[PDB]
C-alpha cells in the first residue's frame, strides 16, 4: 500500500483551488461541452469508426448471401 | 335489415375483407403472378418435377404486413 | 488521535476506498471494478434469494422456477434481476478486459492473472447457472459444452463422465451444478480480495499510463461519488431489461422443458460465449476445435510477455489504436456468426474472424508496437 | 420444408412500452381456452385463483371451478374420489400419459399453453398468424394424412388441426366471434398465461424511470460539485531563477 | 426577507439532526404522492384495467 506524504518528490508547483460552495458545478455545460465532445469525436472517428462498418459490411452481405444461398437456390432445374 | 341478420349469425370476419383488399395492391398482384407463373409452370409439365413452396411465402409476407397494420382497427 | 486509522478493522476500509490516493485522471472505463463488485453481491443476493424457493431434482426443478415467477411474492423481479444481472456481470467483465488492454493496466502481471482467474470462475460460474431452470438450452447447452473435455486424450470419456454422474445429463448432473453454482461466487469473491490486495500494491494505471504519482486524489469524495453515480447507470440498465425487456437476452426455448430425445437445430450457448463458440466450430476437429477454444481465453496470460511498446497505454498509440477497433469488431463479429447456423457464407467468414483474433492478437498488434518504436525513435 | 416465413407486427393493446394488457380482451380469451383447447392442450401451470384479479371475480372464479371434476386426496380407505371444483387447483386437463396425447391427435403433441408466448419466437404473433394463417398447399407439395398446411409453420406439415373458425360464444355483452376476434383474444390471455407479471411489471417500470429521471441528474449534480475543486484547478510552475 | 433557500439552511439543513430528520420526514409525503401520481399517470394512459370492470359485478 501508499499513503499520501510517500509517494514522490514535487518541486515547485502552485495549485490554487477552489470552493464547491463558491463555484457552479456546471460552467459553461452546453457552450464549452459540445464544441469539446466534437473535437474528441472527430480526434478518434478515423480509428474507431472504420473497423465497425467494416464488420457492418460484413454482417449485411453476409446474411444476404445466406437467404440468396437456399431461398434463390430454385432458381433453374428446367428439364 | 332481416337478409344481414343471416349473415351475421352464419358469415361475416374482418379478416377476410381485409386479405382480399391487401391481396390487391402492386406487390401482392405481382407476387401473385409470379405464384401463377410458376402454379401454371409446374401443373403445367404436370409430371415428375420440382416445387414452389417459395413463390407463395413472398406473397403472404406482403399482404400478411399490410393486413396487420389495418386489421386490428376492426376487431372490437 | 483519528481512530479511522488505527483500528484493524477500518485501516482495511481506509485504505479500500477513503484514503488510497488514486489518479486524479482516471476515466469512466475505470468504473466496471465497482460495477464488477455491486454485480458479484447483487447476483450473490438474487441468487440466495431464488435459492429459498428453487430445488434441483430434474422432476421439480423447471416447476419451482415458474413457482417463483408466478406464485412467490416478487419472486419475478428477483429471477429476472438474477437472469439479467447475469448478463451485465458479463458486458462490464468484457468491458474491463478491454478498458485493460487498451490501455496497458496488464503490466500488472499478478493483478491481471488474479483477473484471468476471476474470469475463468465467473465464466464456470454462468455456465452452472443457466443449466438449474432445466430447459431445453439447459439440456443441450449443459450437454454440447461439458462433452468438449471428451476431446482430451485417453481420459476424455472418464472425467466427462465422472463430471456427469451417469452416462448422460440427468440426476446426479442438475444436483452437482447447483451445489457449485452456490459455491462458486464465494469462492470468487474472495479471489476479487486478492485482485484487490495486488492491485493496491501499485495503485491504479490511467489514461495515459504515464505515473500519476505527481497529481494523486484522495479516493474520499472523489472517486467514491463518481462510484455511486456509476452504479446508478448500471441500476438503470439492469431495471430496464428486467422492467421493459426481460427475455430480448434470453434464448427462448429454455423455456419448455428438457428432453434427452429432442435437440432444437440452433442451440447456442447464452450470448457471452458466442464468440468462443464461434471459434470452437470454426475447426474440423475434435481436438483442434476445443485446444483453439481454450486457447482463445486462456491467451489474456499471454498478452503481457507479448508488450512490445516502449509507451504503456495507447492513448499516444494510432497504429495499435487501430488494430485494437479490429479486435472489438472483430469480436463483435466472432459474435455474430457464433449466433448462426454453421452454413454457408457464416462458415468462411467465421473461420476468417478466428485466425484474424489469433493473428491480430499474435503478429499484429506486437508488431505495431515495435513499429510505433521504431518511428518515435526509441 | 428448409424455407420459412416469419410473422407481421400486428398492433397488440400491449405492444407499446407502458402498455397494459386488455383484461376484456384476456377474459374472451380464457373462454377461447376452455371450450377449444383445453381438449387437447395442457396448461399445467395456470389456475383459477390465478384468475381472480385479472379478468373474473370471487364467485365467478370458483363457478368456473366448479364446472368440472378434479381427483381429490385419497379418504380414510385409500379412495381418491371426484370433487365440484376449488379455485386452488391448476387446468391439468387433456391426457394422463404424454403418449396418449399421441394416441389421439396422431403421432403430435399439443404442448403446454402456459409456455407459448415465450416459448416461440415472435411471440403472440406467431401464435396469432399460425391460427388465423391457415392456407392451401400450392403444387409440388404432398401431405401424409391430415398434417394440415401453415406457412407460418417449420416445414409447413402441422399435425394440428385449424380449430378457428368454429364460431363458439358466450362473449358476454356481446361480441362477434369472427375468426380473427377468436385469435387475438386468445392469445391476448395467452399472452398474460405466460407473463402475468405483465402490467406491474410495466407500472414499476414507469417510476423506475420516473425515479431515474430525478436521480440521474441529481446525483450527477453530486459528483460535479464535489469534483468542481478539481475542474477549476489552476496551476503554476514556478522554479528557482 | 431573504430567499427561501437561505431560510431552508438555517432552519433544517444547518443541524446534521433536522437535516436528517427533514430527509425521512420528507421521504414518507414523498412516497404517498408519488405513487398517487405514478399510478393515475399510469391509468390514465390505460383503462382496459379490472378498475373499471367491476361496475359490472357488484353481485356475485
Ligand atoms: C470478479 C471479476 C472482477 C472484479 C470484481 C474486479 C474488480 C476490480 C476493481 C475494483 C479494480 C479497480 C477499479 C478499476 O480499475 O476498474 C480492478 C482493476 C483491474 N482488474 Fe479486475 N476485476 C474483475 C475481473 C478482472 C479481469 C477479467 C481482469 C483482466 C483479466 C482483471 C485484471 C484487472 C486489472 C489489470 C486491473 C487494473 C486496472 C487499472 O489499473 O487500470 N480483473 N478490478
Ligand atoms: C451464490 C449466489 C448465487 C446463488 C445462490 C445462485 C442460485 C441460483 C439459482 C437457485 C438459480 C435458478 C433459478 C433461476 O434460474 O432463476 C440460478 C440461475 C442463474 N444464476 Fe445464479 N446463483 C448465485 C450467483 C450467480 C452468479 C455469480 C452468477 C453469474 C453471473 C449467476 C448467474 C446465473 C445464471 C446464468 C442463472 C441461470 C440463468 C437463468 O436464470 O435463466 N448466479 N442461480
Ligand atoms: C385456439 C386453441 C388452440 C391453440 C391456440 C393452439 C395453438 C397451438 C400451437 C401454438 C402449437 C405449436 C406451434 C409450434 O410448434 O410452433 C400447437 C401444436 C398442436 N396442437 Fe394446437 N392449438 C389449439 C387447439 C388445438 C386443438 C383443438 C387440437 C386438436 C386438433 C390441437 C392439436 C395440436 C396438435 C396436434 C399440435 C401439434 C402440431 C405439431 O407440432 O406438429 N390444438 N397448437
Ligand atoms: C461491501 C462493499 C464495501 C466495499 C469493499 C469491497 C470493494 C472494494 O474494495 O471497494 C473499492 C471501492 C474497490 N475499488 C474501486 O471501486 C475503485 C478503485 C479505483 C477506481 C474506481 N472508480 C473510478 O475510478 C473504483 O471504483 C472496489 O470497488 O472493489 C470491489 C470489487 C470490492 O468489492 C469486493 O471486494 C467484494 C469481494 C465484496
Amino acid at each position: 500500500g501508499r499513503q499520501f506524504g510517500h509517494l514522490t518528490r514535487v518541486r515547485h508547483v502552485i495549485t490554487y483551488s477552489l470552493s464547491p460552495f463558491e463555484q457552479r458545478a456546471f460552467p459553461h455545460y452546453f457552450s464549452k461541452g459540445i464544441p469539446n465532445v466534437l473535437r474528441r469525436t472527430r480526434a478518434c472517428i478515423l480509428r474507431v469508426a472504420p473497423p465497425f462498418v467494416a464488420f457492418y459490411l460484413v454482417y449485411t452481405w453476409g446474411t444476404q448471401e445466406f437467404e440468396k444461398s437456399k431461398r434463390k437456390n430454385p432458381a433453374a432445374y428446367e428439364n | 335489415p332481416k337478409e344481414e341478420e343471416e349473415e351475421e349469425e352464419e358469415l361475416v370476419d374482418p379478416l377476410t375483407t381485409v386479405r382480399e383488399q391487401c391481396e390487391q395492391l402492386e406487390k401482392c398482384v405481382k407476387a401473385r403472378e409470379r405464384l401463377e407463373l410458376c402454379d401454371e409452370r409446374v401443373s403445367s409439365r404436370s409430371q415428375t418435377e420440382e416445387d414452389c413452396t417459395e413463390e407463395l411465402l413472398d406473397f403472404l409476407h406482403a399482404r400478411d404486413h399490410c393486413v396487420a397494420h389495418k386489421l386490428f382497427n376492426s376487431l372490437k | 488521535t483519528n481512530i479511522r486509522k488505527s483500528h484493524p478493522l477500518m485501516k482495511i476500509v481506509n485504505n479500500a476506498f477513503i484514503d488510497l490516493p488514486a489518479p486524479s485522471n482516471i476515466s469512466s472505463w475505470w468504473n466496471f471494478g465497482s460495477l464488477l463488485g455491486i454485480c458479484l453481491i447483487l447476483q450473490i443476493l438474487t441468487g440466495l434469494f431464488l435459492a429459498m424457493h428453487y430445488t434441483s431434482d430434474t422432476t421439480t426443478a423447471f416447476s419451482s422456477v415458474t413457482h417463483i415467477c408466478r406464485d412467490v411474492n416478487y419472486g419475478w423481479i428477483i429471477r429476472y434481476m438474477h437472469a439479467n444481472g447475469a448478463s451485465m456481470f458479463f458486458i462490464c467483465l468484457y468491458m474491463h478486459v478491454g478498458r485493460g488492454l487498451y490501455y496497458g493496466s496488464y503490466t500488472f502481471l499478478e493483478t491481471w492473472n488474479i483477473g484471468v482467474i476471476l474470469l475463468l470462475t465467473v465464466m464456470a460460474t454462468a455456465f452452472m447457472g443457466y443449466v438449474l431452470p432445466w430447459g431445453q438450452m439447459s439440456f443441450w447447452g449443459a450437454t454440447v459444452i461439458t462433452n468438449l473435455l471428451s476431446a482430451i486424450p485417453y481420459i476424455g470419456t472418464n472425467l466427462v463422465e465422472w463430471i456427469w454422474g451417469g452416462f448422460s445429463v440427468d440426476k446426479a448432473t442438475l444436483t452437482r451444478f447447483f451445489a457449485f453454482h452456490f459455491i462458486l461466487p464465494f469462492i470468487i469473491m474472495a479471489i476479487a480480495m486478492v485482485h484487490l490486495l495486488f492491485l493496491h500494491e501499485t495503485g491504479s494505471n490511467n489514461p495515459t499510463g504515464i505515473s500519476s504519482d505527481v497529481d494523486k486524489i484522495p479516493f474520499h469524495p472523489y472517486y467514491t461519488i463518481k462510484d455511486i453515480l456509476g452504479a446508478l447507470l448500471l441500476i438503470l440498465a439492469l431495471m430496464l431489461l428486467v422492467l421493459f425487456a426481460p427475455d430480448l437476452l434470453g434464448d427462448p426455448d429454455n423455456y419448455t422443458p428438457a428432453n434427452p430425445l429432442n435437440t432444437p437445430p440452433h442451440i447456442k450457448p447464452e450470448w457471452y460465449f458466442l464468440f468462443a463458440y464461434a471459434i470452437l466450430r470454426s475447426i474440423p476437429n475434435k481436438l483442434g476445435g476445443v485446444l483453439a477454444l481454450a486457447f482463445s481465453i486462456l491467451i489474456l496470460a499471454l498478452i503481457p510477455l507479448l508488450h512490445t511498446s516502449k509507451q504503456r497505454s495507447m492513448m499516444f498509440r494510432p497504429l495499435s489504436q487501430c488494430l485494437f477497433w479490429a479486435l472489438v469488431a472483430d469480436l463483435l463479429t466472432l459474435t455474430w456468426i457464433g449466433g448462426q447456423p454453421v452454413e454457408h457464407p457464416y462458415i468462411t467468414i467465421g473461420q476468417l474472424a478466428s485466425v484474424l483474433y489469433f493473428l491480430l492478437i499474435l503478429v499484429l498488434m506486437p508488431t505495431a508496437g515495435t513499429i510505433e518504436n521504431k518511428l518515435l525513435k526509441w | 420444408s428448409d424455407l420459412e416465413l416469419h410473422p407481421p407486427s400486428y398492433p397488440w393493446s400491449h405492444r407499446g412500452l407502458l402498455s397494459s394488457l386488455d383484461h376484456t380482451s384476456i377474459r374472451r380469451g380464457f373462454q377461447v381456452y376452455k371450450q377449444v383447447c383445453s381438449s387437447c392442450h395442457s396448461m399445467d401451470y395456470v389456475a383459477y385463483r390465478h384468475l381472480v384479479g385479472v379478468c373474473y371475480t370471487e364467485d365467478e372464479a370458483k363457478a368456473l371451478a366448479e364446472e368440472v371434476e378434479v381427483q381429490d386426496g385419497p379418504n380414510e380407505d385409500g379412495e381418491m374420489f371426484m370433487r365440484p371444483g376449488k379455485l386452488s387447483d391448476y387446468f391439468p386437463k387433456p391426457y394422463p400419459n404424454p403418449e396418449a396425447a399421441r394416441a389421439a391427435n396422431n403421432g403430435a403433441l399439443p404442448p403446454d399453453l402456459s409456455y407459448i408466448v415465450r416459448a416461440r419466437h415472435g411471440g403472440e404473433d406467431y401464435v396469432f398468424s399460425l391460427l388465423t394463417g391457415y392456407c392451401e398447399p400450392p403444387t409440388g407439395v404432398s401431405l401424409r394424412e391430415g398434417l394440415y398446411f401453415n406457412p407460418y409453420f417449420p416445414g409447413q406439415a402441422i399435425g394440428m388441426a385449424p380449430p378457428i373458425y368454429n364460431e363458439v360464444l358466450e362473449f358476454d355483452d356481446g361480441t362477434p366471434a369472427t375468426m380473427s376476434q377468436v385469435a387475438k383474444d386468445v392469445c391476448t390471455f395467452l399472452r398474460w398465461a405466460a407473463e402475468p407479471e405483465h402490467d406491474h411489471r410495466k407500472r414499476m417500470g414507469l417510476k423506475m424511470l420516473l425515479m431515474m429521471g430525478l436521480l440521474l441528474p441529481l446525483v450527477y449534480a453530486m459528483k460535479r460539485h464535489k469534483w468542481s475543486v478539481l475542474k477549476s484547478r489552476k496551476l503554476a510552475y514556478r522554479p528557482p531563477k | 426577507a431573504p430567499t427561501l433557500t437561505a431560510r431552508l439552511y438555517s432552519l433544517l439543513f444547518r443541524r446534521t439532526s433536522t437535516f436528517a430528520l427533514t430527509i425521512v420526514v420528507g421521504a414518507l409525503f414523498f412516497e404517498r404522492a408519488f405513487d398517487q401520481g405514478a399510478d393515475a399517470i399510469y391509468e390514465h394512459i390505460n383503462e382496459g384495467k379490472l378498475w373499471k370492470h367491476i361496475k359490472h359485478k357488484y353481485e356475485n
